[PDB]
DNA sequence: AAAAGAACGGAACGCCTGCTCTGAACCTGTGCC
């Protein structure tokens, strides 16, 4: 199984980083066709890390951090710049796919601390730029909304901190 | 002679550039023994930050044509020439296939510029400036290896070192072509370095 | 006695092992030169062990290539400690050997970068100091083997010398002390080295006029101070008072200014300079345009005070 | 000539507000430290100077900008060369957690006046960026000796963990309180983002080498920073979002900015942590105990708000 | 068993902005003019 699933990941982070980025509202309705690949890309990878739950092997883990890791990147870079325009026309769909997202990145959060208790050194090797990366994607959300005058709206709150399917 | 005289003079500011247009209008139409008098002469008058377009222009129109040695003491005369002639080359070369006076002028500014590689490094170890072209120049051009002999351990030996396949391939070429020279005393010190690199050095080198 | 033995050694290091034969006559050398401090004959032997080794290093240039590697490795663990006279001197004389000489230079010139940086931060605050008393100075080993070469040796002059145009160009605050560095250590070797200074003195003429568009203020004034220490060594270089007019009128930042000022002894001793000046006044006084006519002026200024006016 | 001018000043800084000429105090600021440049390096008078500017700053009020700034400046200058004043640093950072209130909005402090230089109306950057430039070259220097330090070193490593735990226990104090939003909140961040890299290197050089007197430096670090940093770091959200609302009532440029340090603390915790975890297995002990699961937040948008 | 190998994991100098401190006569308000 590991095999299949770094592959797995790997190619549907080139997959996602093959999207094209987001032009500054250059496209009225091929946002459109170029909005559902990203929720049917989220949801993939929503399966994905579904997937690591039931498998606790390390190389799992360890593909899973780096490669979560790459994915949520590839998303900061890429898709948040077309989504603030999309933003406009579109408002339950960006919202869903941020939903998805976001319940897709609450795992690794847990699955981090998870690593650190453990003392996993593999494991420990990549959880400081994943963290970053959470971070950085928590506060750009923040700074689209705020762009497009929906500043009220966002609001940050403290991620109840768990192991892999538990709790604390 | 009447553009020596008006070089050697001042004029007004704005007749500067129609002038200097006239210059690298007629710079084609020089002759041998005539187009580095102007050249010379506009070279040591043209100090603007604007004319990289205008050396970059100057460069296309003496590719063709390539002492001789004058246009080099005239560049060498402005200290601090580097910046200009490097941007417009690089500019240039960027998209031109490649010209034997470019590479003349970029050896020229590395031993004044002390930094001219930089895009030789580039477009060399990116499909450009083929082996065939130095070859070239330096079978025609001797006066490259006139202009001074440290050109070869300025360039090759460095260029040994490279990791680029091409790289080393063009600094191979290099020292063979510079084995080619007539300078007895140079040659030896060619051969000199080669078998100090040879005994020492990379195993690739060797 | 010594000599012979040692370089008995050397074959057999040649034959056997270097790792440590090296560090270990190095420091003997020291040592001997501490006792000796508080020995002309010494200082021969001395020379005549480091020419024996200088030529073995020359004949097998890869032997050599592990005193890099020594040498950074003391230094990375002591703090500037190792760098001795008699470690430079070896270094210097292989630099002349032509071999890998630039590494060399470059882990020379990181080393004293780093030991000014070092200086100045240990100066800048006493709090360093009272826990990092090891305050090792490089300035003052380099500029006392000035003196400790000065005893006529077969290539510590040259190395000294490229060490010191080696280390100019490296000045270009750490540039400053680096500029003061080489320009002591020039003079100090201007002012040792003797059969050394007409070459010295041709070599930084040429030097001189080598940086146009790049600031020559230092040039000038270490040109001056070897021109006031030996007033009469430009005479001895003579073919140069009428050569150093070539592109005199191009760049004047009080270069042309500090120039006459050095060379003025020479103007008033030597009347074929000042023909070959009084000619060039001419060009420079007519030329039409106004870019460096400023100079021209300003130097005709000076040198009417320069001569005498006796009557 | 000190003392001809220390009389002058000290009457101009007695005097009433309405006789002030600010110009002036600033000048003869300004003086004292270009003629304190040159005193002897071991003097009495040296001493002497300290003793009387310390009691001035500690006992008058230099309620002008530069005034204030000026004479801070000049105080550090000669208590640099002579001494470390990380006391000082501490001890201006409780006057500050006394202006103002804690970030936990249920504590209150005594007015604890220690210094009477710094004020209710300079909680400004005035005097909280000056020391963060202090706790910059506090640490600047440090980094010289750890490079360094990669028979004495004991010593080296007793004074180094003396100045970096009593510098850590001055940052847990402001983050403790209410700093003003401007960039001394970003400069905060930046110097919290450097600490703890120097944290790093010197157990980075000891993997290559177990005292008590390190664990006790991070079990001090894990108690009094960590959940402190991370809940200013929920601090700042509360003020950004009240500060942002002036916005003349494209602010991607401004909301990127505001928040750019944030991300980059948290990374600099954890690769400090990283190798700690890497320490705790190569050093056959458990030093996580003390500290604390590294926290994280998520976010949620108010669809019912974007009506 | 928890050892290598080398492909995987990782580091340094360079860049001009989008930065905030600084700047500037003003225009307002009100005791004075």
């Amino acid at each position: 199984f590991p095999v299949f699933f770094r592959v797995m990941m790997a190619q549907l982070e080139s997959s996602v980083k093959s999207i094209p980025a987001g032009k500054p509202s250059d496209s009225g309705e091929v946002q459109l066709e170029k909005l559902l690949k990203w929720n049917i890309a989220v949801r993939n990878f929503h399966i994905l890390i579904n997937l690591v739950k039931v498998f606790d092997s390390r190389p799992v883990l360890s593909i899973c951090l780096k490669y979560g890791r790459l994915f949520v990147e590839a998303f900061l870079k890429l898709a948040m710049p077309l989504l603030d325009h999309s933003f406009k026309k579109h408002r339950d769909d960006v919202q869903s796919l941020l939903k998805t997202l976001q319940l897709s990145t609450r795992q690794l959060h847990h699955m981090c601390g998870h690593s650190k208790i453990h003392q996993d050194l593999g494991l420990t090797n990549h959880v400081p730029l994943l963290k970053k990366s959470l971070e950085q994607f928590v506060y750009r959300v923040k700074a689209m909304l705020a762009f497009n005058h929906c500043q009220e709206a966002f609001w940050v709150g403290v991620l109840k901190n768990r192991d892999l399917q538990g709790e604390e | 002679p009447i553009l020596d005289a008006l070089s050697r003079l001042d004029l007004d500011a704005e007749l500067l550039a129609k002038v200097r247009q006239s210059a690298m209008t007629i710079v084609p139409s020089v002759k041998l023994e005539d187009l580095p008098v102007v050249i010379k002469f506009i070279l040591h008058n043209v100090k603007a930050a604007d004319a990289v377009e205008v050396i970059s222009d100057l460069r296309k129109s003496l590719d063709l044509s390539s002492l001789f040695d004058v246009i080099k003491l005239a560049v060498r005369f402005q200290k601090d020439v580097s910046e200009a002639w490097i941007k417009a080359i690089e500019n240039s070369t960027s998209v031109s296939d490649h010209k034997v006076l470019d590479l003349i002028v970029l050896l020229l500014i590395h031993s004044t510029r002390k930094q001219t590689e930089k895009v030789l490094r580039s477009k060399i170890r990116l499909g450009c400036m083929p082996e065939q072209l130095m070859q070239n120049a330096f079978q025609n051009h001797s006066m490259v290896i006139k202009d001074f002999f440290p050109s070869i351990l300025s360039l090759a030996q460095t260029f040994l070192h490279s990791a680029h396949p091409a790289v080393v391939s063009f600094g191979s070429c290099m020292y063979k072509q510079a084995f080619a020279v007539f300078d007895s005393y140079c040659q030896q010190e060619v051969v000199c370095a080669l078998v100090t690199h040879v005994c020492s050095g990379n195993e690739t080198e060797l | 006695e010594i000599p012979p033995l040692v370089y008995q050694l050397l074959l057999l290091s040649a034959k056997g092992s270097k790792k440590t034969v090296l560090e270990g006559i190095i420091s003997f050398f020291n040592q001997l030169d501490k006792r000796q401090k508080e020995l002309d004959q010494l200082r021969h032997v001395e020379g005549t062990v480091i020419l024996h080794i200088v030529s073995a290093i020359n004949l097998d240039q890869d032997i050599g290539e592990e005193l890099i590697k020594h040498l950074k490795t003391e230094q990375q663990k002591d703090p500037g400690k190792a760098l001795c006279p008699f470690s430079v001197s070896l270094l210097l004389s292989t630099a002349v050997k032509h071999r890998l000489q630039e590494q060399i230079f470059d882990f020379l010139k990181t080393s004293i970068t780093r030991s000014c940086k070092d200086l100045q931060i240990l100066q800048a605050s006493k709090f360093l100091q009272d826990l990092c008393p090891q305050q090792y100075d490089v300035t003052a080993v380099i500029l006392e083997v000035v003196k400790n070469s000065a005893f006529g040796w077969d290539h510590v002059t040259q190395g000294l010398v490229d060490l010191g145009f080696s280390l100019m160009e490296s000045y270009e605050m750490p540039a400053q002390q680096a500029c003061k560095l080489g320009a002591s250590i020039l003079l100090e070797t201007f002012k040792v080295h003797e059969p050394i200074r007409s070459d010295i003195l041709e070599q930084v003429l040429n030097r001189v006029l080598t940086k146009a568009a790049s600031p020559v203020s230092h040039f000038i004034d270490l040109l001056s101070n070897i021109v006031v220490s030996a007033p009469l060594v430009l005479q001895n270089s003579s073919s140069r008072v009428t050569e150093t007019f070539d592109n005199l009128s191009f760049l004047p930042i009080d270069t042309v200014q500090g120039l006459l000022r050095a060379v003025q002894p020479l103007l008033k001793v030597s009347m074929s300079v000042r023909d070959s000046l009084i000619l060039v006044l001419q060009k420079a006084i007519f030329s039409r345009q106004l870019d460096a006519r400023k100079a021209a002026v300003a130097g005709f200024l000076l040198l009417l005070r320069n001569f005498k006016i006796l009557g | 000539q000190i003392r001809q001018f220390q009389r002058s000043l000290v009457n101009q800084l007695s005097s009433a507000e309405d006789d002030f000429n600010s110009k002036e105090t600033q000048l003869l600021i300004t003086i004292l430290s270009t003629l304190s440049k040159l005193l002897d390096p071991g003097s009495q008078q040296f001493l002497q100077f300290l003793t009387w500017t310390v009691k001035i700053c500690k006992e008058n009020a230099l309620e002008d900008l530069s005034c204030c700034k000026g004479l801070l400046t000049l105080l550090f200058s000669l208590h640099v060369l002579y001494k470390s004043p990380v006391s000082l640093l501490r001890e201006l950072a409780q006057d500050i957690h006394a202006c103002l209130g804690d970030i936990d909005q249920d504590v209150e402090i005594e007015s604890r006046s220690h210094f009477a230089i710094v004020n209710v109306k300079t909680a400004a950057p005035t005097v909280c960026l000056l020391v963060l430039g202090q706790a910059d070259k506090v640490l600047e220097e440090v980094d010289w000796l750890i490079k360094r330090l990669t028979n004495q070193t004991q010593a080296l490593e007793k004074g180094v963990i003396l100045q970096l735990g009593t510098l850590l226990t001055v940052f847990h104090e402001l983050v403790q309180t209410a700093l003003p939003a401007g960039s001394c909140v970003d400069s905060l961040l930046r110097s919290l983002s450097k600490t703890y890299a120097i944290l790093t290197s010197l157990i980075k050089h000891y993997i290559q080498a177990v005292p008590g007197r390190l664990e006790k430096l991070v079990k001090l670090s894990g108690s009094h920073l960590t959940p402190q940093c991370y809940s200013f770091i929920t601090y700042v959200q509360n003020i950004h979002s009240e500060s942002l609302s002036f916005a003349e009532e494209t602010v991607m440029a401004k909301v990127l900015r505001d928040t750019k340090p944030i991300p980059n603390l948290i990374f600099a915790i954890e690769q400090y942590e990283k190798f700690l975890i890497h320490l705790s297995k190569k050093s056959k002990v458990n030093l996580m105990q003390y500290m604390k699961l590294s926290t994280s937040r998520d976010f949620r948008i108010n669809a019912s708000m974007l009506d």
